[PDB]
């Protein structure tokens, strides 16, 4: 019962990974495919440890552990893209960890990810994160008020909104979140009467 | 092999079973024709099964809608009754609409009523709306709430963003695994 | 082998049994067809069983709802009766809604009534609401209470945060174990 | 080989099946003639199937339209009822029109109602409109929304661009693949 | 060899088939006499077929026209009903006219209604018109729109160029090729 | 009747632990799984001492004993994460216990946890706990009033609230609680008319 | 008919104790379990003296005897926790008993508890009891007025109360009571109109 | 089952491509043809890896990867036209990459496109992009207000609009988008009352 044949006809929707922990992993790109694969494991059978991977769920799982063991660590989001070598965005300006400490950190992350062979920790500039957030926001001709504070920035959008600008606002926000994540830049859409 | 419930309709039977499975209890649905459905459980689980029937107020009651108490079969009618009938239909129709929005699994809608404004020589009051919604797990609820609110705002003669309340969440971890039989 | 209760309906039978099991008493549910259900207990427990039937006012009475006393079968109606009927339906509908919120196992809702404001040439009074709720054990009740209150606030023509009261708690340790038989 | 639903009409049967397939569950549609349709599933999936029936409020209810509560069969009529009947028809007719626009797969339309303006010696209120729409995936929604809004603006006696709300999106990834059978 | 739809009328049957073919699905139309038409599909396509039936709200509903709710069979009539009946006919007649213009394949027309101007002692409101149109592909839509608008302007007692809206487009690439059978 | 086979199909939902007290423990990450396992023990059978573990229930059990034997001890929350070596957050600034005393404390905690092999007591800075509480709170653009007092801090949120900010407020609070616990920082959401 | 098998399936809910008076005791942690065990003794059988133990009932039984033989003794609450060696909290500041007198006292308490092997009498500081009562009370942002008097302190809570603060108030009070008991600190919640 | 015969009668609607990854690709010029081909793959069969190509979907797929690995890269749109050698429009003025760096970039793009033999990266002048946007816009006699900002330009169109100018506006915008894409020039049609 080869797992590849157990999964749907369009086998290219899933990336099967062979974890060093003897668990065969199923990387899915969407929660509909996540559920699909989970139903396969519960419905059919495969005599071997197995577990479905979901980019957001894994990002969260890691962030939980990470907060406990490395509290106050300033970071953005893990980009899984190529399962084998996920990229860890780390705040360049807020973290003062030494190279050796960063080595250790990546090793702990490798422990958290049975499939990943290595972790590419890289430092990102907080300014460029904020710059992109605001630039795109004003490109869309949206009204807003920026809130700089220690440790982050919030973009407040208030007042009555036109259905067109509402659509535009959400599209922008979702994309920003998908890329950078919501740990530094926080958006605040508030539909109110004037 | 214990009898738990009898004479259930189709909806009730499936709902009760869902709960029992969620709490790790296998259940049998027996079709007795005109006599309805019966639910039976393994004796080892029976005690727990009873506990949960109590806990969740099972079997479920039929859904209550306002129009059910002001039927068109009446020989006569009144402004009061007719206005109530209309509002009942409107709530239902709004629920039908919200459940077609992307990511919405379930939604409920309430609208305030006016039973005696004009009756007392008074002008009508502002309309209040409230709604509940369940989304597909992982969905960005904090932003989606604004579509609901905007939609409802222009869906009725005179409402505003301070008199529309939306409370929502998302589904739980799907029960995709069978409870299993007792050991014996 | 003692007879405790006879002629019980399905709901009553299961409720009484739940209580007896909770207090470590085994009970038999006997289906006598058209004659209803009967509950019997072991003679060793019989004394205690009787005590608890008394203590918990068993078997349970049917649930009382306002509309049950102002039926549509009447040949005539009155403003008083019609307004009461409507409010009854509304309370029921609100209960149906609260029980779908995440973590809620059970909930009850009350709304104040107005039987003679306009009758006496007076303006209507502010609406008062109250509600009870039972949550899944371990749930953060101290925060959840604010959803209920907000939801209800815009669910009716004219209420406010000082005239809405919510009293709530969470379920007890589930009785997942059988009482056991007497020693003999 | 488990029975899930029975007595379904044609629409309901096909809708439920669509959902089950979407969640990787095979389902059989059985034609029992005058008794309606029945849906059965493989025992391995049965638990999950039940879960989803609950989750999606299945089987579907019939669509609610305002005119259904103010039928022409009545021996008498009232201004209130007649005006309501008209508006109901108008909403339906507007839905029929929007669904013929290029790229639109589905659309719903609501119009505000007026039940007692003239009744109270008052002038009529401005008309509010709202609508939902689903487009063919890849379509430029951000611009298409302006056609809907312009069309509706001159489709009724007195509306404006601030009292017309449109909420829309596009279809999901089409389920073009069969779920597959259980392994055994 | 799966049953998809049953009891279809002629129009519905042909419409559903058109959609399935457009999405590369072969379909059989079966004439069962008095029982209507049935649509069946190859098992390989069945999953996709179901998906599309859902997506496009199939089978189609009957077309809604205002006069259908104010029939001449009534023993009595009212100014309200009669005026509505007239407008319904007028919209239909205008649609019949636009569809005869060169290059027009399909067109729909709406006219605003007046249900209680005179009723309230008020003068009548300006008439609003809106229309949809589909043209033969390659046609100069940007200029053709002016004929429609001019025609409609003098087709009614009191309209103007600011209260007439026309939204239009042209047909898609004609599906002139058969879907083909499954590979087996 | 191996316990692993007695528990659900997705065996990876539970972590079976072998306590030194001859009791086989079932660590569950959610009250739904807690109940699942408890039903297994009551429904089926297994000839051996057994007991289901729940992170919050255990945190509470310990805190009860701990208050009786070590009254006035200033601490936050036990992070079970890796069953074998749970982490005990202790107030760095409020406690003045000696290293030897802390040794003894950890030994008592080991006695309380039959499965745990050792306890990692670590000292946390009260300031950073408070700092995070307020920082996130204001990042969400929420109105509040801080209440510093000896032994703790309370964040009061009053007035009428927008449904959007209500949602945001709860999400934040739940996460803070989950991490640090409610022994130092207390939140007070009060929905009131203005 | 071994008592352990006579009691419920989850035998870990009860602690069977072997008293020196030849009575087999059943320690229960909750009145529901207390009743459970009592029903077992009345329903089934066991040829031997037996008696169900309840922490609060025993605390009360002792306090009755104690008041008669040691009137004016200032004390708080007995912490049974580990049956064998219960802890007796005694007011450090109000009692002036000699070490020898305290020895005798513990011996009398041992007589009152057939199962207990010894009694650990310890002296508590009245100030810290009061300090905790007030600190937690004000942490919850509750309104109150303290009433110091010879021999105790009362915390008066009057006025109209918000349902939220009502819940919080009770939770706090119940916990304080559970730990220290109500012999020194008395709370007085009075829901009244303003 | 040659794929060419599996696809529709008018075989000239599709361009079958032989990827170096052993996947046979189907290039479609329209989402209706995209779906057509996908249904063929699901309905019929072909014993070989296969995947339908869609110009917009591929443009998006690439842009996702590209943003992660080359963040801040200023570019416009990939012109697939002749599958074998797609053209990559790159901002001439905003990018300062060296020739060698651009070589590497094209190589990464080649990796992303299994069928493409090479990638023709070319630099476009931002001024001419903006110039065309405005020129056509005003040629159509449309009212607008230009918004120059760092990194882009937005063309705001407000007020009540005549059905004729609405049609014209959309036609223009769609064409501009199709050619240049919406990463530099953003249009904002807002139908409002005056």
């Amino acid at each position: 019962a080869e797992l590849d044949s157990l999964l749907g006809q369009e086998k290219e929707r899933f990336q099967v990974l062979p974890g060093r922990d003897k668990m065969l992993y199923v990387a899915a790109q969407n929660e509909r495919d996540t559920l699909w694969a989970r139903q396969v494991l519960a419905r059919g059978d495969y005599d071997k440890n197995a577990r479905v991977i979901n980019e957001n769920e894994e990002n969260k799982r890691i962030s939980i552990w990470l907060d406990t063991y490395y509290p106050q660590l300033a970071y953005y989001r893990i980009h899984f893209d190529e399962p084998r070598k996920p990229v860890f965005w780390l705040s360049r300006q807020r973290n003062t960890m030494s190279k050796k400490e960063l080595e250790v950190l990546s090793q702990k992350l490798r422990a958290l990810m049975p499939y990943a062979d290595s972790v590419n920790i890289t430092l990102m500039d907080d300014v460029t994160a904020a710059g992109q957030a605001e630039a795109g926001l004003k490109q869309q001709a949206l009204p807003y008020s920026r809130r700089n504070h220690k440790g982050g920035v919030t973009f407040v959008i208030q007042g009555a909104l036109d259905d067109v600008e509402i659509l535009r606002a959400r599209q922008f926000v979702d994309s920003y979140y998908r890329t950078w994540g919501g740990r530094y830049v926080q958006f605040a859409i508030e539909l109110k009467d004037d | 092999d214990k009898d738990l419930l009898k004479g259930l309709d189709q909806e009730q039977a499936n709902e009760v079973i869902a709960v029992l499975q969620m709490h790790n209890i296998e259940a049998n649905k027996i079709d007795s024709g005109k006599l309805g459905y019966s639910i039976t459980v393994a004796e080892p689980d029976f005690t727990a099964a009873v506990y949960w029937i109590k806990t969740y107020q099972l079997p479920p009651r039929p859904r209550v809608e306002i129009a059910q108490m002001f039927p068109a079969d009446s020989l006569v009618s009144s402004p009061r009754a007719e206005k109530a009938r209309l509002y009942s239909a409107i709530e239902q129709r709004l629920e039908q609409s919200l459940q077609t929005m992307e990511g919405v699994l379930s939604a409920r809608v309430h609208i305030s009523y006016d039973i005696d404004a004009g009756e007392n020589g008074r002008p009508p009051k502002p309309v209040h709306l409230s709604a509940l919604a369940v989304y597909e797990r992982g969905s960005p609820l904090a932003h989606q709430i604004s579509d609901i609110k905007r939609f409802l705002k222009n869906s009725f003669a005179d409402v505003d963003y301070d008199n529309i309340s939306v409370v929502l969440s998302e589904r739980s971890d799907a029960q995709l695994q069978a409870p299993g039989t007792p050991v014996k």
